[PDB]
Order: structure tokens, then sequence, then C-alpha cells
RNA sequence: AGCCUGAGAAACGGCUACUACAUCCAAGGAAGGGCAGGCGCGCAAAUUACCCAAUCCCGACACGGGGAGGUAGUGACAAUAAAUACUGAUACAGGGCUCUUUCGGGUCUUGUAAUUGGAAUGAGUACAAUUUAAAUCCCUUAACGAGGAACAAUUGGAGG
């Protein structure tokens, strides 16, 4: 009796809304997010995870990097800067979060701000709590002391028992492998992401490459005047409209689709190319950081 | 320069109710609980708490009422 | 309910959003519809300033109600998976 | 099992679409569907101010959103806001 | 690798040597009869440590048994084998208890110098000569023509040769070293023949204790002639 | 500061002596066994670097500290029958 | 019950406990000696069993100091009692041996290391002391009360 | 006692060890009320009867 | 399906042919067939930890090599012990408490957000030394470490 109990307990945990789920057959790269505190080290992050899994070592890596890791789904890696403007601007972006947090010093507000805001604004599937600043410790009972602590205070935030990884040193510049390595273990293996309203009826694009398309006749006439922009992105939301898109540039305003064009990855990801064996061979592991180095 | 977390947020509080010192500590609640409820027996029934003093009898202190009987009629 | 102890819902429509004493309690009361079986059944949200943080078509765990409308069977325990008393306790905010 | 009924009815609406403007591409598969998500795809603005070019980084980046019909609409919102916990 | 309690009774290992216990190294003696050299050195006798520390005395020539260099360290040493270590200028020798135990003897040069072997067979070898199989698997060429089986020899341990030989005997004292009445010092009274099979002999000890053990669990060790000192 | 030598084993084949040591700091902090090691030269008329210590576990309570000291012939003795971390804790 | 919030209360009172789970406590080991008084006295008086088993219980009971050296029968270990139990714990040792002033100031001490049992100190107010134990209840050498430094709010102070 | 045989140190018991002993209190009847022990009157008491018989 | 080594195998370690997958290529050719981990809804909960240092095993052999073994980390599922205060003096108020029987009876020291004074200190911070393969814990341990607006007790229920 006491296992159909837990059978019908289990069946009334797996329901949820019905929300239609509006992903395509050939997905786009998902969105992570560094977030945390400045001085944490989200640059440093970043280097080590495109090492890992593309093998350059960027020596300045900005913008949205986007990376093969499977053969079915890629990812891309962004960046928050410490402004409030662009964490509020990411956050209803985000499909994955990396969550950083400064070890002995502890919780901050700019953690506790982005925490709150992607709460309010949309919840996604996986958040991750990454613990650095590790090695300026020099008792390690207040080691394991502060990490109880910023584990549990972390799970009153987001959820109970959630993913907080603990990255240790720098060694090269870089990270450890092995911590990166585990990390990426998570971040790998992948399920399909939450079912957001507002993600699934507005269509949103985040730009990998920009480009000043305007005359120098017009520039040398008006220096300051309305200048014409390619901004070249995947288009992550519903379907753009074929003609007489209205656009919201955040953090500049309101203009129209003047054009699109649509045109082949930069990322193939071999499902596409191919279009049942495990691995994945060095020819796949593409990097493409049209603004990094 | 970095912007500390404060109290409010390290211990989510909410809204929690007003409670007492007494309340906080266990013991010294269960301390002045019997202490209150050995004085609200003082009021009832009467203790022995020490004979005479030192002083000698310096008569009933508190009163002799006559017209009231107090055995326990068996 | 099922063979269950709590039963998941929908929130329909708040009704009673427009009665007029503050703690009645078909102003309290919330017409939600299952979804393990599809029958839309009510639901006695705990109070009248917590009614608030119910919104439309959000996913609400529903329990028994053991003791002004006698019969309501269910009260609204987690919203959104977050505890209904813990969002009127203001511990935590509610993922949407 | 409602719940797989319903997500069922939503994924045969999610068929239905993607049977139904797979039949033309210069017709349906440029006019009708749009520009489908998931491609890599370039896009011209026209009428940007220059401040924008003379004070771009690289950092701080950039999201295009798709406003509706309504998302351009100006007039009163009537909102149920309520301050926030840790707020002062 | 046994573990500690599947090692035998008989060699004992406390609450201490790990879980595990060194299997003995084939050789003479057999595998449940037997002493290693680590557990007569380490175990029992404690002049080492580890089993690093056993490896740094066995390895320098320092530990001699039966009167030659042993160097590796599970070498098997069961029954009455001399064991002379000259840094320390002292010779042990193995025998048993009334219990069922191994028992060490200190002893000098002078009854350190022969082995109380107990013949195991006589045959006819190559060469149509006569040789003498003991337990400790020593062949002697040549033998006296009398010291037939279930015998004991008084080896010369510096040229192996025959010295004296105890003849099985009724009315000879015995030592038991098998079967469930083992260890016990006594007296060979009676022997019954029992042909077609696991014939038996008759023992009583100095106290009046009759008990029947097998001729091949027993052992002499001398009419009243102890010709190797029995700890006192 | 206050020692006593109890067990003290001869041991020739490994050519070293054997002592538990038991030795007394009241009103101190701990004993500093290379500072024992120091100490353990004098008491037994060796040099201090032939002498290697371990064990050492303070008894509850402040006062007894029981330690196992082993004093090698030589230092090259020493050096071909200690262990390799016995022989970093010392320095050697 | 009523009946049994006041008598728990009494007891919470009469000895300086924390709560009612150490009340429960002492009820259960006392029921489970109780209960092992009364099946040796379903035997018959002269039996081996009732003989050693009542022997040794009366025995370990007049060692830990609950029953009284005068009355040693099994009916007097079935008469046995919590009042006796909270008795026979240190904090009431400390308080009736006059080391502290109230039973509170009894828990204080022996929480903050002050009295020791004999050679250690004692940081347990639950302590079922003994009754060859019961004498060399004393302050330790490292208290104030004892000896050594004079303290810390005497250090603060002096300074 | 087995500390100054040849003195090597011990592993103050282990995980192994720990789940045997503390598996012990969880299937006996025994208790330590104080310094001494008080041991249930099961089959430790029918001995007592088991050996005067005899 | 057949074969090869060796003291010990019908090793599955290799080979051959057939069958079935599958990879690189310059399209001629060429190498290859395990477990562990995560997801198993869109919503989740124990380390991808360190070493052969002890016991043990294999070798030309004291040194070289061991996925048994031992060390550490998580844990409100339980279970164990118990902090969040102890103790005075003075000043002032005259009420405090109870009930069967209630516009009635019973009992006699109780308070206060009052003013001041003493001490005690373990959580934490922590020099060391020690423990250990190297660390940690434990035991030792110099120095700091309490006045509420804090070193910040909770969960429920009833009522003004
Ligand atoms: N010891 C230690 N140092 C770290 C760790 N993580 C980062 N650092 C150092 O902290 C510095 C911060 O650099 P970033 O990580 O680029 O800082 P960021 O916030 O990521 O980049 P900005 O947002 O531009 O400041 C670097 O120089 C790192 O070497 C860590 O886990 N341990
Ligand atoms: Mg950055």
């Amino acid at each position: 009796a006491r296992q159909a109990a837990r059978s019908h307990d289990i069946k009334e945990k797996r329901l949820h809304v019905p929300l239609v789920d509006r992903l395509p057959d050939e997905p786009p790269p998902r969105l992570v997010v560094i977030v945390g505190p400045p001085g944490v080290g989200k640059t440093t992050l970043l280097k080590s995870l495109v090492r890992r899994y593309t093998k350059e070592t960027m020596s300045d890596p900005v913008g949205p990097i986007t990376v093969v890791t499977s053969k079915k789904q890629r990812l891309t890696f962004i960046e928050c800067p410490n402004e409030l403007e662009a964490m509020i601007d990411m956050a209803k972006v985000a499909d994955i979060v990396l969550l950083m947090i400064d070890g002995n010093y502890g919780f901050e507000m700019e953690t506790m701000e982005f925490l709150n805001i992607l709460a309010n604004t949309g919840m996604p599937g996986n958040v991750f709590g990454i613990l650095t600043h590790l090695d300026l410790f020099k008792k390690p009972s207040a080691l394991k002391d502060a990490k109880k602590r910023l584990k549990h205070r972390l799970w009153t935030e987001l959820y109970q028992g959630a993913h907080l990884f603990y990255l240790s040193g720098v060694l090269n510049g870089r990270y450890p492998d092995r911590e990166i390595h585990n990390l990426s273990r998570f971040l790998s293996v992948m399920k399909n992401p939450r079912p957001l309203v507002w993600r699934n009826t507005h269509p949103y694009t985040i730009i990998d490459n920009y480009r000043d398309i305007t005359h120098p006749t017009k520039i040398e006439e008006d220096p300051l005047c309305d200048r014409t922009i390619e901004l070249s992105g995947y288009l992550r939301g519903t379907n753009f409209a074929a003609q007489g898109q209205r656009v919201h540039i955040a953090g500049v305003g309101d203009f129209t689709i003047s054009k699109i064009e649509e045109l082949p990855d930069p990322c193939p990801t071999p499902a596409m190319e191919k279009a049942p064996r495990r691995r994945l061979d060095e020819k796949d592991k593409k990097l493409w950081a049209p603004m990094a180095d | 320069g970095k912007r500390q977390i404060t109290w409010q947020i390290q211990k989510n509080k909410g809204l929690t109710p007003n409670r007492k010192k007494e309340q906080r500590n266990p013991r010294v609640k269960k301390r002045k609980k019997y202490e209150e409820k050995q004085k609200k027996l003082r009021s009832v029934k009467a203790v022995y708490k020490g004979g005479e003093g030192p002083g000698g009898y310096q008569g009933e202190l508190s009163g002799i009422k006559t017209n009231l009987v107090k055995s326990v009629k068996l | 309910f099922g063979g269950s102890s709590h039963a998941k819902g929908i929130v329909l429509e708040k009704v009673g959003v427009e009665a007029k004493q503050p703690n009645s309690a078909i102003r309290k009361c919330v017409r939600v519809q299952l979804i393990k079986n599809g029958k839309k059944v009510t639901a006695f949200v705990p109070n009248d300033g917590c009614l608030n943080f119910v919104d439309e078509n959000d996913e609400v765990l529903l329990a028994g109600f053991g003791r002004d409308i006698p019969g309501v069977r269910f009260k609204v325990v987690k919203v959104s998976g977050v505890g209904l008393l813990a969002l009127w306790k203001e511990k935590k905010e509610k993922p949407r | 099992q409602w719940y797989e009924m319903q997500k069922a009815m939503l994924q045969k609406q999610l068929d239905i679409n993607k049977a139904e403007y797979a039949e033309l591409d210069e017709h349906q598969r440029r006019q009708v569907e749009g520009y489908r998500a998931g491609k890599y795809a370039r896009l011209v603005i026209e009428g940007v101010p220059a401040e924008f070019c003379k004070n771009f980084q690289p950092r701080m980046p950039i999201l295009v959103g798709g406003l509706s019909a309504t998302e351009d609409r100006f007039g009163f919102v009537q909102v149920r806001i309520k301050r926030h916990r840790w707020h002062k | 690798h046994q573990k500690r309690l599947s090692a035998p009774s008989h060699w004992l290992l406390d609450k201490l040597s790990g879980a595990y216990a060194p299997r003995p190294s084939t050789g003479p003696h057999k595998l449940r009869d037997c002493m290693p050299l680590i557990v007569f050195v380490r175990n029992r006798l404690k002049y080492a440590l580890n089993y690093r520390e056993t490896k740094a005395i066995m390895m320098q020539r320092l530990v001699k048994v039966d009167g030659k260099v042993r160097t590796d360290i599970t070498y098997p040493a069961g029954f009455m084998d001399v064991i002379t270590i000259e840094k320390t200028g002292e010779n042990f020798r193995l025998i048993y208890d009334t219990k069922g135990r191994f028992t060490v003897h200190r002893i000098t040069d002078e009854e350190a110098k022969y082995k109380l072997g107990k013949v195991k067979r006589v045959q006819l070898g190559r060469g149509g000569v006569p040789f003498l199989v003991t337990h400790d698997a020593r062949t002697i060429r040549y033998p006296d023509p009398l010291i037939k089986v279930n015998d004991t020899v008084k080896i010369d341990l510096e040229t192996g040769k025959i010295t004296d030989f105890i003849k099985f005997d009724t009315g000879a004292l015995a030592m038991i070293t098998g079967g469930r009445n083992m260890g016990r010092v006594g007296v060979i009274t009676h022997r019954e023949r029992h042909d077609g099979g696991f014939g038996i002999v008759h023992l009583k000890d100095a106290l009046d204790n009759t008990f029947a053990t097998r001729e091949s669990n027993v052992f002499v060790i001398g009419s009243e002639k102890p010709w190797i000192s029995l700890p006192k | 500061v206050t020692l006593r030598t109890r067990k003290f084993i001869r041991n020739p084949l490994l050519s070293r002596k054997q002592m538990v040591v038991d030795i007394l700091h009241p009103g101190r902090p701990n004993i500093s066994k290379d500072e024992l090691r120091e100490k353990l030269a004098t008491m037994y008329k060796a040099q201090k670097d032939q002498v290697s210590v371990f064990g050492l576990r303070t008894q509850y309570g402040g006062g007894k500290t029981t330690g196992f000291a082993l004093i090698y012939d030589s230092p090259e003795a020493l050096k071909k029958f200690e262990p390799r971390y016995r022989l970093v804790r010392a320095g050697l | 019950e009523a009946a049994r919030l006041d008598s728990e209360l009494k007891l919470v009172g009469e000895y300086g406990l924390r709560n009612k789970r150490e009340v429960w406590r002492v009820l259960l080991t006392l029921s489970k000696i109780r209960r092992a008084a009364r099946i040796l006295l379903t035997l018959d008086e002269k039996d081996p069993k009732r003989l050693f088993e009542g022997n040794a219980l009366i025995r370990r009971l007049v060692r830990i100091g609950v029953l009284d050296e005068s009355r040693m029968k099994l009916d007097y270990v079935l008469a046995l009692k919590a009042e006796d139990f909270l008795e026979r714990r240190l904090q009431t040792l400390v308080y009736k041996l006059g080391l502290a002033k109230s039973i509170h100031h009894a828990r204080v001490l022996i929480r903050q290391r002050h009295i020791r049992v004999g050679k250690q100190i004692v940081n347990v107010p639950s302590f079922m002391v003994r009754l060859d134990s019961q004498k060399h209840i004393d302050f330790a050498l490292t208290s104030p009360f004892g000896g050594g430094r004079p303290g810390r709010v005497r250090r603060k102070k002096a300074k | 006692e087995y500390e100054e045989t040849n003195f090597v140190r011990l592993p103050k018991e282990s995980k192994k060890e720990r789940a045997k002993r503390a598996r012990m209190e969880g299937r006996s009847g025994r208790m330590n009320f104080g310094g001494e022990e008080f041991r249930e009157l099961g089959e430790g008491a029918e001995r007592i009867s088991r050996l005067t018989k005899a």
C-alpha cells in the first residue's frame, strides 16, 4: 500500500502547467551567463571554459562566445559586466546561469540582486553556484565552515540541494583542469530549457558581431548623424517578421528592421552536417567568438 | 570597496513575530515559569517556610479570622 | 482526491476577487483545475493579503483543509514551488 | 492522463505548423513563416544615433528584442506592485 | 593473501597486524604446518617492526635457518628448524606446547648443532643406492640399514650425516603433531595395525590420560632421553 | 622537560636503540621533537643527527607525552635503515 | 494532561533541568530498571536466577548510589523513583555540596568548566555521579575559584 | 599494552570497525546508566539456572 | 567455427575466414569492437578528493610496479551530549495570586523599560608545537573573545 502511496506522490510531483515549448529542430546555442560581483574572476572562468572546450587560449575574451559541446547541442558564454543595466538586460535572456560567490568574503549584494532579479523576471532551468577564491584561506576548518554556510544560504536563496562547485586555485592564470572538467561535466549534458512565456512569445537575438555600415561621405558631412548598423546573431525566440519588424535594442531604444539576411551557421554542430557514436572528434570542437581574439 | 551583505539578507528573518528574551532560552523560561507557579501555590495552600523566626513569636502577623473552618470534614 | 496527499493544479480564476469584506471566505476561495484528473475544484488561500501571491495560470500544490463556506475541502499550500506561508512571511520570492 | 493529453495537443499543433509551411520556399518559408529561429542572421538597422557607435564598448552586450503590435502603444499601465523585502 | 582469521591458529597473530596475513612460500615444510620467517622475526620475537625492516634484516646475511642462510622473507620453517642469529648470538628452536601452538626455545651451539628429524620413507634411489627422506625433505644417501619408517634421526647439520636414531617403539615417549589431540607429549604404550589404511597408536601422558592418535600424526622424541630441551 | 625512558631494547641486528620515551611538559606547550632530538644526544651520549623520534602523542590534560625514540649507531646506519617519511621529518 | 504537565514542571523546577526531554530520558531508564525488578519478582524466592540477578541489580544500584544502603530489597528497587535519579545527577550534587549558590549557577559552572569529578574536568551537567565518586567534586586547578590565573574580567580590570 | 611492544602507532579505530561495534548496541539490550553495566534479563539469566542444576 | 603460448587457459590475451556495426582517406587503401558518470518531466538533493605510509602481492630483483587497503570531505534520515547567561545591593510602588458557589469568598510579600555593582566565560578569532605518506580531526596551547541597539531561537495555537 505504501508503494502505491509513494507512487501517487511522485506521480503528483511530475506534473506542471501545460505550456508551449517553441523550440526548433535545429536549436540555437543555449546562453550561459557568468554573473558575479566585481573582482571575482568571471573573465578567468570564461578563459578556462573556452580552453577546456575549444583549446584556444584567449588573451581577452569579450562578447558572446559560441562553442560546440555535443553533436546535438552547443553553448554560448556571455560574461555579464558589473553594471546593473547589463544584469537586468541579461536576466531575461539567460538559459543557464553560472553564479559566482567570492569564497572567504562571503555573499555580495550583486549576487543577491541578480538572484532575485532572475527569480522575478523568469526562472531558467539550471543555475549553478560557483564558489571561488578558496585558496585565500589559512585554516581548512574555516574553509569547510565557509563552504557549509555559503551552501546553506544559497540553498535558502534559490532552492534546496543545488549544485555548488568549489574552484580552488589559479595555477597558470587560468583554473585547475579537473575542477573545470567536472563543472563542464555538469553543464555539458543538458535538458530542454524551461518553457518561459516571454521567450516563447517574443523573438529575441543576442548580437554576436557588430559593424557600422555607413558611408564616409555621410560621416564627413555630419559627424553625428543617423548611422546604419549590421548586427549578426542567432535568432532565438520565435521567428522574426519577414518585413517591418519592430526592434528594441536594449540600452539604445526602438527601431525597425531594414534588412534580414538569413545565412548558414559558423558553428555547424555535426547533426546539422550529417543532416550513433558518443565521442566528439576534434574536427567538431569549433569556436565562434567574432568579437574576441 | 565591496558591498557587504547585511544581517537582514544574511539570515532570512522575514516577518517572524517579536518574541521574548525569556523565550530565546528554554531553561531560563522554565526557571521563571517555576518561580511564578511556586508563587501561585502560596496563594492557594499554605507552605511551611520556616517555623518561628529567630526573633520569636511576633503574633500571627497577617490577621486571625474566627469564623473560618479550614478542616477537611471526613 | 486520487491516491495522493497533495494534488497540483492550475489557478483558473480567483473567484470572489470583487467581494467587499476583506477576510470573507468567498474572498479567500480560488477555483483551480487539478492536473492529474482534470476537474475544477475550489481551494482556500489561507489569508486575504496572501491572495495577492496567487496569480492566474500558476502551478499550485494543494492539500486538505482539516478543521463561511463549509465544504470547500482544499487549501493552497505551495505556489510555483515556493511555500505560500513563506511567500506571506516574505522569506522567498516567487519564481515566475 | 490530462497532463500528457494537453502536452500532446500542444505537440500536435507544433507538428501542424512545420507540416503546413513545409510546402514552398519563396512564399511560405520566406514570407509566411518569417525568419525561423536558430538560424544565424544578419540584421541591418537604419537610423541609429552616432553616440552609440562612439561609445560602443564590446563588454556591455547588445540584446535585440521584438516588440509586439501591443508593445509600441502608450497608455496607463495598471500594475500590482510591492516593495522588496530587503529594500530599506 | 589470506585474512588474519583464515591464517591457522598455531602461529599466533593479535589484533595488530592488519586484516591480512602473509602466506608461506613453497618449501620443505607444509602450508598449514608452518611458521614463516617474517612471523618468526616480527610477529613472535619482535626483533623487527615492519615488512621493510624484516627485509633489511633478511637481505643481509644475518639470519641462518637450519645452518644455511635463508634470504627470502616468507621462507617456511615449520618444525624443529634451528634458527641461528649471530649478531644476537642466539639459536631458537621450534617445538609445540600442550594447547597446540608454536613455541620458541632459546639455546646455544651445543644443542643447536643437531636436528631430530622423523623419517618419511626409505627407498632404493638411482645408482642402486638406498636413500632416506625425512619430514624436512632431507634425503640422506647411504643411511644406516635399520632406520626404517617412523624412526627419528639426529642429523649433523654441519655435514648433514646420520649420528643416531630412535626406533618406533611401544614404550618410547612421543610428541603429537596433528589431529584433535595435537601437541601432547606422552609415551607410546600401544600400537594397532589396522591394515587397509589409517592405523593408530594408543598413547598416554605422564599422568594417565589414554588417547588414540594416528601413526602419521605421531612424532618420536625419545624414550626418556630428551635430546632436545623441551622448556622447563 | 622531565624525561623518563621505559622499555629500552638493544636491537643489534637492526643496530638501533629502541626507547619508549615518556616526556613531560607541565605548564609548557608541546615538546618540538627536533628539540627533543637535540635533547636525546647527551642523555644517551650520542650525536643529534643519529636520533629519530616518532609516535609522540600527548596525554590528556597536559604534562605527559609518550614518544618512541630510536638512536642509531651511525648517521649512515640511520640513512640506510630509516623510512623515507621519517627521514624527511627529521631533515636528512 | 495537566497532571503530567505539573509533574514534569515540578521536576524541571526542583532540579534545574532544561526541557522535558531530560525528564523523559530519566523516566525511560527508570522504567527499564523497574521492569527488570518486576520480572525478577515474577519468579519465586530461592530461584538461582532471581537470587544472583537480583543481587547483581541491587549491588549495581547501591554502587551507583541511587538505592540507599539501608534498604536492599527488590520491592524497594520497585519503589525507586525519578527524584532519586535526578538527585544523583551531577548538577544537583554541585548545588547540594555548595560550590554553587543555585542549581542554575551549578549548571553554569559545569558548562564553563570549573568543577572536576576526581581528576578530569566534567563538561556535562547530567553526569551520573556514583557514591564512591561523590566526595571528589571540587573546583579544578585551572579555574579562578581553584587557582592559577585570576581570570578574564579580572584581567581586563587589572590592566 | 600493544603500543609499547614494537611501538608502532595505531589508527584510532576506522569506518569499518565503528560500523561494527556501534551496530552491536543496536542488537543488544545492554545499557550503561553509570559506571556499571545493566544487562538484560534474557538468556543471560537462564545460564544461572543452567549451571546450578549440573 | 577453427587455431597459437605456457607447468597450469579451450586465456578471449591474440590471429584466420564468414556475419553484423563503425572510423580516417588524397577514393587506390588502412586500423577497431570495455566499464564508470549525468539526463532519463520543464523542477534538482552523498566527492569527478589524497596516497601505497601500514597489512598483502609480482618481478633479473633490498630500490621497480599494484583499482585490495587505509586517509579525508558531505549529512536534521536517524541517534548522542547541551550553549543563548550566573549572582548581589539600593531606590520606588502596593498590590500580586486564586476559586465551588462570583456584584461573593480565600491567601500574604510581590513587581519595575528603576539606579548601580560583581565576577564566570565558550562559540569564534588564533601564534605555535604535535598528529599524519602530506594534510585534517583529536589531545596539548601563548594571546584576544559579552551588555541587548547584541556573538541577534525557532515552530505552532488561543486572546485582548
Ligand atoms: N587566489 C585566487 N585568485 C583568484 C581566483 N579567481 C580569480 N582570482 C584572481 O583575481 C583576479 C580577478 O580577475 P578576473 O577574474 O578577470 O576578475 P573578473 O571580475 O572576472 O573580471 P572583471 O569583472 O573585469 O573584474 C585575477 O587576477 C585572478 O588571478 C581564485 O579562485 N583564487
Ligand atoms: Mg568579464
